[PDB]
RNA sequence: GAAACUGCGAAUGGCUCAUUAAAUCAGUUAUGGUUCCUUUGGUCGCCUACUUGGAUAACUGUGGUAAUUCUAGAGCUAAUACAUGCCGACGGCGCUGACUCCCUUUGUGUGGGAUGCGUGCAUUUAUCAGAUCAAAACCAACCCGGUCGGCGGCUUUGGUGACUCUAGAUAACCUCGGGCCGAUCGCAGCCCUCCGUGGCGGCGACGACCCAUUCGAACGUCUGCCCUAUCAACUUUCGAUGGUAGUCGCCGUGCCUACCAUGGUGACCACGGGUGACGGGGAAUCAGGGUUCGAUUCCGGAGAGGGAGCCUGAGAAACGGCUACCACAUCCAAGGAAGGCAGCAGGCGCGCAAAUUACCCACUC
RNA sequence: CCCGCCCCUUGCCUCUCGGCGCCGGCCCGAAGCGUUUACUUUGAAAAAAU
């Protein structure tokens, strides 16, 4: 019971922010995560990516 | 100094005492009825022992 | 003041222990009653949780009993004779539980005479003649035979009692702590107990 | 400090199942002395401003109790820290409402509203039989009531229905296998299931197996068992979930299945 | 409605970590060895009663000391303070037996009986009961079914694993001057062979006895502890270990006393010494295993300058209670009087090292 | 790797009191336990905060 309930709710949260696919969703793919995917989900990155800026330096301001 | 209010309290003082005695009467009365009814069951147990000896013998 | 602590004094290995706290009030000690024979003097001591303990000094009466024939009458307590706890108390006439004392022995005779309708051992036949023969024979007649006949073929009374009875003395055993109860009470000796303490007495003194 | 009995109770050693916070001050209510055990109580004020939110401050609860709208077991109580516990009925007659104190499946006193019809009696465990002077018997219950002249066939670990007004029990159960029970103490709490078996030892406690109708077996000490009615036949109205008790995996699944957390 | 008597609380909290190495403390168990303000529930009928007795304060008035939250003298008046004590309902129960009555001479089978004493709970002592296992055959005295040889049929409170338990019976004891069984108060009504009495009823408030319960308290079980052998034998009538009886205490117990026995513990580390040692829940670091720290918000303990003793109370060996010594230190008319911040602020001193003489009961209790 | 069988199979009986049976008679669950521990596995039991 510990492995099921924990893993399910862990992976749910990784999917909810979208640093992980649901075409993955196994505990092994947690380990395939890396630094850059987190940093992509940051607000200033998403401002730049999907809204008006001229550089990343603009977007933070 | 006694006033009418005083005298009421002295009548009520004894009314309660008498009432208390009357309640211990009726409770024990009902309990005796109930107790004596069951002690059917007592009779039944004795009857059962006698019956068992006869029944066992019955061949 | 005087303590009743368990945290003074050694432990098993001969080690010592030391205090860590001052004497608590659930450990208490108030000196012995040392009650004697004399007129009733009682002091009331309040104790823990409330409650009263009567401490009696100079008792003179106890409710003894002769439970073989089931009479218990109030009788005077004359003197101590033997105390197995200590010898010194006997010399100084101090009363505590499980002493051996002397009593008046009077009401027991009155009880016997009235119930079994037969006298005790007597000094002489002229002893009873003025009074104590006018209540030993009575106008009832009307249970001269009907009552008395079953009292004429039961009761022996034991020898060791009877020789003392004449003197007006009987040997009874204090049962109750007088210092806590505020009363002396007891039972009168019989049988092998009465043989035992006779021998202890006779060994030690006359 | 130990020259006498204490009177304060903190918040951070308070019995945890009253669901208190900790950013209000150091003290918590403290149950005052009464019929139920201190741990097993729910103080009055916690039902009235930390559950149903009639009041918002403790002074407000005092202002309710003073006007005497509150009853407990048909009598009037007027403290703010009256120690009501398991199997009592609260009765506010200025709303027409009646509550019952019973255990949730997660082991905490819930709100279980009921008919006025049910709210005229409660279930009381027998704990001791004691012959008083002049050959009279007695009962003693967990709500600490002494009911004189009981009929002799009632024994301990049985339960009796009591009429709040008059005493004088209406019915009773005699403890045995195949009777429906609720758990009231122990690490299991609020679970419902039939008795199934008992076990006896000579002194040093004894245990009592239980099994429910969902196929789970569990056990508890003897003195945490309480009878509620005949086999598969409750004589009380039960709060939702019915004492079955799910695991956390299944319980999660329900909320995301209906996809409901508001309505 | 100030004052004052009376009731209740001040034994909670707060603060500090000095002592304290099987002690404290933690987990586990036990009171069948005990106490318990309070709450809750039961318990509450063997020339006065239309109500008993006499003083104290505030108050009034007069004072004393260098000086105090000192206190004297005089004059009043209360009670849920203080001290007393009857009514009602005893148509009952047991033991004496003046006697008396009937039938078999008697005995015995009989029926009644005046006069007495005892007769609730609590208290102390003694005694009795606390019963139910497995069946018959005859002889002696005997009930009923039933007869002028006797055949078949009866006798028993409750409860625990276990109690010398609980309740019952008998004989007494009585705490007096120091157990109980109401001389108390507020809201609102009635009925009278009837004219405000005689009758009686509601709703509360208060007090008290015992049992249960709650909050605990106190003793006791098993297991668990840091360093040291340049600490290896220790403990005993200045009780060490045990036995018997008693004293004392809330109870169990060498807790204490008398008499008696000669034991107890240790290389599986006792005993002794050390600790910049209060214990635990925990904290820091860390792969796994560990190491170090824990004065400090929760829980338990100990202590209020050092010691000892004690009053009141249900609860205290209390210190924002008291009494004394020792150590400090203050006032004084030098005769005497008064004191304890390891409570919140604040100051001195100590040091490497640590805050505002603030606002307020609105929240939490 | 849960019932049984070769001799054993949760080792036995003895039974008696309170249920289940089948047609007075018969069968099988609960009662003493398997020489003792450790070990292992499951329950009960555990203050909160962290």
């Amino acid at each position: 019971p510990r492995r099921l309930f924990e893993g399910n709710a862990l992976l749910r949260r990784l999917v909810r922010i979208g640093v992980l696919d649901e075409g993955k969703m196994k505990l092994d793919y947690i380990l395939g995560l890396k630094i850059e995917d987190f940093l992509e989900r940051r607000l200033q990155t998403q401002v730049f990516k999907l809204g008006l800026a001229k550089s990343i330096h603009h977007a933070r301001v | 100094l006694v006033t009418p209010r005083v005298l009421q309290h002295k009548r009520r003082r004894i009314a309660l005492k008498k009432q208390r005695t009357k309640k211990n009467k009726e409770e024990a009365a009902e309990y005796a009825k109930l107790l004596a009814k069951r002690m059917k069951e007592a009779k039944e147990k004795r009857q059962e022992q006698i019956a068992k000896r006869r029944r066992l013998s019955s061949l | 003041g005087i303590s009743r602590d368990n945290w003074h004094k050694r432990r098993k290995t001969g080690g010592k222990r030391k205090p860590y706290h001052k004497k608590r009030k659930y450990e208490l000690g108030r000196p012995a009653a040392n009650t004697k024979i004399g007129p009733r003097r009682i002091h009331t001591v309040g104790v823990r949780g409330g409650n009263k303990k009567y401490r009696a000094l100079r008792l003179d009466v106890g409710n003894f009993s002769w439970g073989s024939e089931c009479c218990t009458r109030k009788t005077r307590i004359i003197d101590v004779v033997y105390n197995a706890s200590n010898n010194e108390l006997v010399r100084t006439k101090t009363l505590v539980k499980n002493c051996i004392v002397l009593i008046d022995s009077t009401p027991y005779r009155q009880w016997y005479e009235s119930h079994y309708a037969l006298p005790l051992g007597r000094k002489k036949g002229a002893k009873l003649t003025p009074e104590e023969e006018e209540i030993l024979n009575k106008k009832r007649s009307k249970k001269i035979q009907k009552k008395y006949d079953e009292r004429k073929k039961n009761a022996k009374i034991s020898s060791l009692l009877e020789e003392q009875f004449q003197q007006g003395k009987l040997l009874a055993c204090i049962a109750s702590r007088p210092g806590q109860c505020g009363r002396a009470d007891g039972y009168v000796l019989e049988g092998k107990e009465l043989e035992f303490y006779l021998r202890k007495i006779k060994a030690r003194k006359g | 400090m130990a020259r006498g009995p204490k009177k304060h109770l903190k918040r951070v050693a308070a019995p945890k199942h009253w669901m208190l916070d900790k950013l209000t001050s150091v003290f918590a209510p403290r149950p005052s002395t009464g019929p139920h055990k201190l741990r097993e109580c729910l103080p009055l004020i916690i039902f009235l401003r930390n559950k149903l939110k009639y009041a918002l401050t403790g002074d407000e609860v005092k202002k309710i109790c003073m006007q005497r709208f509150i009853k407990i077991d048909g009598k009037v109580r007027a403290d703010i820290t009256y120690p009501a516990g398991f199997m009592d009925v609260i009765s506010i007659d200025k709303t027409g409402e009646n509550f019952r104190l019973i255990y949730d499946t997660k082991g905490r006193f819930a709100v279980h509203r009921i008919t006025p019809e049910e709210a005229k009696y409660k279930l009381c465990k027998v704990r001791k039989i004691f012959v008083g002077t002049k050959g009279i018997p007695h009962l003693v219950t967990h709500d600490a009531r002494t009911i004189r002249y009981p009929d002799p066939l009632i024994k301990m670990n049985d339960t009796i229905q009591i009429d709040l007004e008059t005493g004088k029990i209406t019915d009773f159960i005699k403890f045995d296998t195949g009777n429906l029970c609720m758990v009231t103490g122990g690490a299991n709490l609020g679970r419902i299931g039939v008795i199934t078996n008992r076990e006896r030892h000579p002194g040093s406690f004894d245990v009592v197996h239980v099994k429910d109708a969902n196929g789970n077996s569990f056990a508890t000490r003897l003195s945490n068992i309480f009878v509620i009615g005949k086999g598969n036949k409750p004589w009380i109205s039960l709060p939702r979930g019915k004492g079955i008790r799910l695991t956390i995996a299944e319980e999660r699944d329900k909320r995301l299945a209906a996809k409901q957390s508001s309505g």
